[PDB]
């Protein structure tokens, strides 16, 4: 057994590992004060879900998290929330004043006095590892410590883990949800100095998340909870593999063989379906020819883009629940026959399928009916540069009249690391042009 | 979290205790400091603007600043004036005469060392200090001269925190003395470099908004002064009550000031609703969204049709639809999206508080950072040179031992940022 | 179209559909910018208060 | 109302709809750069799609669909109907062609270009390419002259039997538009076009290229006596259709049109699911105009699809109205039918 260590940053990434938390322990059968009756063995073992929980002689089941936030307000309702006495106190982790939206004060005056408690914090729970995978980092674009403290504590844990995967849960900025007009610049910033330090990153646009919840989930105006709670279901069907039996993606290093033949282009797109309101009274079970079609559909991604105008690089199917390799594969010829799917020359035309047999479980009185089946589809292709361009476009509209940017030089950023972070997804654009056009 | 708040000279200080009056009804707080409210949203974020006392007793962390007793008088006999800290009352007996020399280098020099004790004090005392909000006039002398002169004190003692400033601008219309344009634009000059965020209160927009809009035949001080604190009780709600979007100082600055010199704002507030008058009929959310947006509504008497918006922060306050808060919003921006800087994408943010305040059942704040807000600074200008070419009225001045060096430089810095506001409107 | 690496267990199973066939900055460097930025802001504040001690 | 952007200045087709747009008062135009828009009069050539359909409470619409040069460009519908099951290489409307790279088919096309003179049949081909045309009955001469210029050519078999408008002797080629919306509904103008050959057709030698190419620019400029039997070389459907009766004791509708009608529904529902834009996050619409030969048996060809299409001058009134009234008030609904519906 190989542990796994989730690291949570900013509100976004807090908010997000919350969510992803209470599921977890839900999907294993682990009670908010830790106990789980079905673990026969106290105080240890090395199960698959050993590899997000320690154990404690008292049979508590501890995530391997550690939460980071620059101001206390959101990680003080994990210490006072349903699941407080699942962590243990060093792995809560709050400063006094927030990094106000800017990844300057995040990266560079916050993190540095912050960054030394942190990965000591984090060297506790490698401490209690027996054969670390790696690191899942959650955070968002927008935000000051999202973008700033990520970036830098990026750059560390590659000193101080060289030989660790490094997977990243992105949040990517949307107008209706967002709180800073500057999330264009934290968000290029971050990318450019995060770029060479992570392996994979699943980048989810709170624009798709939020439309997917009005028009699937009948809500008006979705809030944050609405958002989390389905983000968490595809974390944590992107995760199940880690955390379960089975032979697909049951470690770090495999998300990137299976999905990142080249290094820089490591941001698969995830298309999730079905999203059922648990508001409607008479629901009709999609079937597994159905499910996968909807993984086609640009309405059910996690980040709207035409994939029918780009290249495939690879392609993962993650079926949860009432799902047998027939009816896969089944659904897989149809679809072929009736669908834009063309891959690039030097890959395989091929799905990698992975089953669990356990349905999705939901939270008791969320938003998200309970279904018999349901996928998750992790694809790299060239479709999802349609999201840099549109945030290189905002930048550059900002930038040329250098709005905002005393902000950052103010923190003691040199104004030459916006042009040459810029310079950098510039380079990412033109490197998604050439494998896909 | 903690603000500390001071409030100078006589507009500073009447302004700055209805102020207190205002949010100490909407946080539950009695004018014993007792708390006698019903929701748990009015404790959560109290200590941004009040210290707790044993007794479960909260006092403002407010610095109540003036060159003469008379208003500080009036102070603690008002309604709310026994929830004030005595030690917090700094005030000498000689006045200013109106003259920002005086508070800025005479008069106001003598007290500003027993100012910054207090303030000193205070800050001591905060947990995790965000920055200094002051109110004052700039036409008069304490608030302007010595107002300007305690900012720079406070920013050399305190050079990483933001400091806000709520100015009332003076207006022919609405005047004391003829030297108000010198004043002002003596401050102005000071404000440029000093503040992070200035909320600029004219005079000449409230008495319009009195006498057109609230039928006030004969607006007094004290109309003014109602909408003036309606209007900070809304700008502050974002860092009063819990909430997502410009919930401090900073974040609100970095959100709107996209040059630092550019962060002088034009404040509104719908529905506008006179003092002891009661009007009973419901406002929809398209009729909020409308009225804020609404040239009439705007407390800076420039004209925003004339010029486009850098950055705007709107704060929905009560009990109403979010979709169609957020549906009204759009519809005001893609109707209309000339009037807003294409350079800056999505420059229109909104927050949205559940409690209302007194009086209404829902309201609107509006803050904007515009460039018609040049206008005003044009006209300030106009009226301190008609003045200045004869040298009218300056002996004031240089009885107190200024030159007109400093009259002619700090001319030149006010017509610079008129013309940088003109720069970014053609761009 | 052909079904390879078939694996159960179980919790559920995996397989590979196949369609067509094919045709870093030291510890040393990370402190030297971060100290470099603070001795920016330092600087930075050095001018304000030698401007307001004028 | 309701707002748009210009991006593409030239088009004379949405120029008018512009100021047809204007003239209803309830239309304003924006800058170029300013992303509020209800439409855009996108540029042709590296438009930016990516960045359609994220602005908040917009329903937004732009004049073409992507990845619809497919359709409109030579070598990629050669490639479409060859690769197409729904159009396949057996396609009877379709003239033999075969692409050629200065995926090549040199040997492919040899081997039926010899076949041709072994039979002694016609063997008479045409090279041209979206690019910039060389008629010839030599094969030497047709691939020389791919190479001499660097970019793909296509070898279509050119129709050595056309229709021929008496008197005169001479050619011509059909243009027909058709409005594609939002929903995918195929519209087919009522009112085509013939754009007609000035000088008789002249079989013997194919250097002179007035009497076989119809072009509006090559006849305006190369052929004398230019527009003597119509105005402008332009035979619109009453009078073509009256020739058919008196000269073919025949009608368009039947002779010519449910062919016309049946080429466009094959090419458009060919590409639908590559291009629709419903589910999609913005909506696309687009003009087209299909370029058409009758042969001597009065049947009906495919030549080629312009996705950028000017219009007759007669009929810029009408079409763009129909544009206005179809494709953009159905979409924004302000305030008989000159279309047939292809369904
Ligand atoms: C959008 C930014 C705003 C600029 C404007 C031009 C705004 C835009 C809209 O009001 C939200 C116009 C409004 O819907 C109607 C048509 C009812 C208008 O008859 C009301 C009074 C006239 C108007 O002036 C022309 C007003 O006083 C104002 O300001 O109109 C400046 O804040
Ligand atoms: N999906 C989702 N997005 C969130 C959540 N919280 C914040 N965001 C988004 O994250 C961006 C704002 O960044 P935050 O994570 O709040 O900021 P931060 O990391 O705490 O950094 P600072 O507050 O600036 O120190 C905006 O685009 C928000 O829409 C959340 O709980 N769920
Ligand atoms: N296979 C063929 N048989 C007979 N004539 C042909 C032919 N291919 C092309 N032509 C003639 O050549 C002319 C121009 O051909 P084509 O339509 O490919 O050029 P183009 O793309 O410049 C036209 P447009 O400007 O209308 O889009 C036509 O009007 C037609 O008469
Ligand atoms: N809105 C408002 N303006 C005031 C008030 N009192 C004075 N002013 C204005 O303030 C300016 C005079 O300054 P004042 O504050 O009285 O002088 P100070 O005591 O030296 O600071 C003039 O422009 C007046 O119109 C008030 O209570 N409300
Ligand atoms: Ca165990
Ligand atoms: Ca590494
Ligand atoms: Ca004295
Ligand atoms: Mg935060
Ligand atoms: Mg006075």
């Amino acid at each position: 057994m190989r542990e796994c260590i989730s690291i949570h940053v900013g509100q976004a990434g807090v908010q997000i590992g919350n969510a992803c938390w209470e599921l977890y322990c839900l999907e294993h059968g682990i009670q908010p004060d830790g106990q789980m009756p079905s673990d026969k063995t106290i105080g240890g073992g090395d199960d698959s879900f050993n590899t997000f929980f320690s154990e404690t002689g008292a049979g508590k089941h501890v995530p391997r998290a550690v939460f980071v936030d620059l101001e206390p307000t959101v990680i003080d309702e994990v210490r006072t929330g349903t699941y407080r006495q699942l962590f243990h106190p060093e792995q809560l982790i709050t400063g006094k004043e927030d990094a106000a939206n800017n990844y300057a004060r995040g990266h560079y005056t916050i993190g540095k006095e912050i960054i030394d408690l942190v990965l000591d914090r984090i060297r506790k729970l490698a401490d209690q590892c027996t054969g670390l995978q790696g690191f899942l980092v959650f955070h968002s674009f927008g935000g000051g410590t999202g973008s700033g403290f990520t970036s830098l504590l990026m750059e560390r844990l590659s000193v101080d883990y060289g030989k660790k995967s490094k997977l990243e849960f992105s949040i990517y900025p949307a107008p209706q949800v967002s709180t800073a007009v500057v999330e264009p610049y934290n968000s290029i910033l971050t990318t450019h100095t995060t770029l060479e330090h992570s392996d994979c990153a699943f980048m989810v646009d709170n624009e798709a998340i939020y439309d997917i919840c009005r028009r699937n989930l009948d809500i008006e105006r979705p809030t944050y909870t609405n958002l989390n709670r389905l983000i968490s279901q595809i974390v944590s069907s992107i995760t199940a593999s880690l955390r379960f039996d089975g032979a697909l993606n049951v470690d770090l290093t495999e998300f990137q063989t299976n999905l990142v033949p080249y290094p820089r282009i490591h941001f698969p797109l995830a298309t999730y379906a079905p999203v059922i309101s648990a508001e409607k009274a008479y629901h009709e079970q999609l079937s597994v020819a159905e499910i996968t079609n909807a993984c086609f559909e640009p309405a059910n991604q996690m980040v709207k883009c035409d994939p029918r105008h780009g290249k495939y690089m690879a392609c993962c199917l993650l079926y949860r629940g009432d799902v047998v390799p027939k009816d896969v594969n089944a659904a897989i010829a149809t679809i072929k026959t009736k669908r834009s799917i063309q891959f690039v020359d030097w890959c395989p035309t091929g799905f990698k399928v992975g089953i669990n047999y356990q349905p999705p479980t939901v939270v008791p009185g969320g938003d998200l009916a309970k279904v018999q089946r349901a996928v998750c589809m992790l694809s790299n292709t060239t479709a999802i540069a349609e999201a840099w361009a549109r945030l290189d476009h905002k930048f550059d509209l900002m930038y040329a009249k250098r709005a905002f940017v005393h902000w950052y030089v103010g923190e003691g950023m040199e104004e030459g690391e916006f042009s040459e972070a810029r310079e950098d997804m510039a380079a990412l654009e033109k490197d998604y042009e050439e494998v896909g056009v | 979290r903690e603000i500390v708040h001071i409030q100078a000279g006589q507009c500073g200080n009447q302004i700055g205790a209805k102020f207190w009056e205002v949010i100490s009804d909407e946080h539950g707080i009695d004018p014993t400091g007792s708390y006698h409210g019903d929701s748990d949203l009015q404790l959560e974020r109290i200590n941004v603007y009040y210290n707790e006392a044993t007794g479960n007793k909260y006092v403002p962390r407010a610095i109540l600043v003036d060159l003469e007793p008379g208003t500080m008088d009036s102070v603690r006999s008002g309604p709310f004036g026994q929830i004030f800290r005595p030690d917090n009352f700094v005030f000498g007996q000689s006045g200013a005469g109106n003259n920002w020399a005086k508070g800025h280098y005479t008069e106001g020099a003598e007290l500003v060392d027993s100012v910054l004790d207090v303030v000193r004090k205070e800050s001591e005392s905060c947990d995790c200090l965000q920055g200094f909000q002051l109110t004052h006039s700039l036409g008069g002398g304490t608030g302007s001269g010595m107002g300007t002169l305690l900012i720079s004190k406070i920013r050399e003692e305190y050079p990483d925190r933001i400091m806000n400033t709520f100015s009332v601008m003076p207006s022919p219309k609405v005047s004391d003395t003829v030297v108000e344009p010198y004043n002002a634009t003596l401050s102005v000059h000071q404000l440029v470099e000093n503040t992070d965020e200035t909320y600029c209160i004219d005079n000449e927009a409230l008495y319009d908004i009195c006498f057109r809009t609230l039928k006030l035949t004969t607006p007094t001080y004290g109309d003014l002064n109602h909408l003036v604190s309606a209007t900070m009780s809304g700008v502050t709600t974002c860092l009063r009550f819990p909430g997502q979007l410009n919930a401090d100082l900073r974040k609100l600055a970095v959100n709107m000031v996209p040059f630092p010199r550019l962060h002088f704002f034009m404040p509104g507030f719908a529905p506008l609703t006179s003092r002891g008058s009661q009007q009973y009929r419901a406002l929809t959310v398209p009729e909020l969204t409308q009225q804020m947006f609404d040239s009439k509504n705007m407390m800076a008497a420039c004209d925003p049709r004339h010029g486009r918006y850098l950055t705007v922060a709107a704060i929905f306050r009560g009990r109403m639809s979010m979709k169609e808060v957020d549906e009204q919003m759009l519809n005001v921006q893609n109707k209309n999206s000339s009037y807003f800087v294409e350079w800056i994408p999505n420059n229109v943010k909104t927050a949205v508080c559940d409690i209302p305040p007194r009086g209404l059942k829902m309201s609107a704040t509006f803050i904007g950072n515009s460039t018609a807000i040049q206008e005003l600074f044009k006209r300030i200008s106009e009226q301190f040179t008609a003045m200045f070419r004869r040298k009218a009225f300056l002996h004031w001045y240089t009885g107190e031992g200024m030159d007109e060096m400093e009259f002619t430089e700090a001319e030149s810095n006010m017509n610079d940022l008129v013309s940088e506001y003109q720069q970014y409107q053609d761009a | 179209m052909e079904v390879i690496e078939l694996n159960k267990c179980t919790s559920g199973q995996s397989f590979e559909v196949i369609l067509k066939p094919p045709s870093d900055p030291s510890l040393e460097e990370i402190q030297k910018k971060l100290e470099a930025a603070e001795e920016r802001r330092k600087y930075q504040e050095a001018e304000l208060l030698k401007h307001l001690a004028e | 109302m309701y707002t748009f952007v210009v991006r593409d200045e030239n088009s004379s087709v949405y120029a008018e709809v512009s100021r047809l747009l204007l003239a209803t008062g309830q239309w304003k135009r924006l800058r170029k750069d300013n992303p509020r828009f209800n439409l855009m009069l996108g540029e042709r050539n590296r438009l930016p799609f990516g960045r359609l359909g994220h602005e908040p409470g917009l329903v937004q619409l732009v004049n073409y669909y992507r990845g619809a040069d497919k359709l409109c460009r030579k070598a990629s519908l050669v490639k479409l109907i060859k690769t197409s099951p729904e159009l396949s290489e057996s396609c009877t409307w379709f003239p033999e062609s075969y692409v050629i790279y200065p995926t090549d088919e040199r040997e492919v096309f040899l081997a039926a270009y010899n076949r041709r003179r072994e039979g002694r049949e016609g063997n008479v081909w045409i090279a041209k390419s979206s690019a910039g045309i060389l008629i010839s009955s030599e094969a030497s001469e047709l691939l020389d002259f791919i190479d001499e210029q660097g970019q793909v050519h296509v070898i279509q078999k050119y129709l050595e039997k056309p229709l021929l408008l008496e008197p005169g002797h001479r050619k011509f080629d059909i243009r027909s538009w058709v409005l594609v919306d939002h929903l995918y509904n195929i519209y087919l103008y009522r009112e085509g076009v013939l754009r007609t050959s000035s000088e008789p057709y002249n079989s013997a030698n194919f250097q002179d290229k007035t009497c076989h190419l119809t072009n509006h620019c090559i006849q305006k400029e190369y052929s004398k006596n230019y527009g003597r039997y119509e105005e402008g070389n332009e035979m619109f459907f009453e009078e073509f259709n009256q020739y058919l009766m008196d000269a073919l004791n025949t009608t368009l509708e039947n002779s010519i049109l449910l062919q016309i009608k049946h080429i466009i529904r094959s090419c458009l529902m060919c590409i639908e699911p590559a291009i629709s834009t419903k589910h999609l996050h913005y909506q696309s619409f687009q003009l087209f105009g299909f370029d058409f030969m009758v042969d001597e048996e009065l049947k009906v060809w495919l030549i080629e699809v312009n996705g950028a299409p000017a219009c007759a001058q007669k009929l810029y009134a009408e079409l763009c109205q129909g544009i206005v009234d179809v494709a953009i008030s159905s979409v924004f609904p302000l305030a008989t039918s000159i279309f047939i519906k292809l369904h």
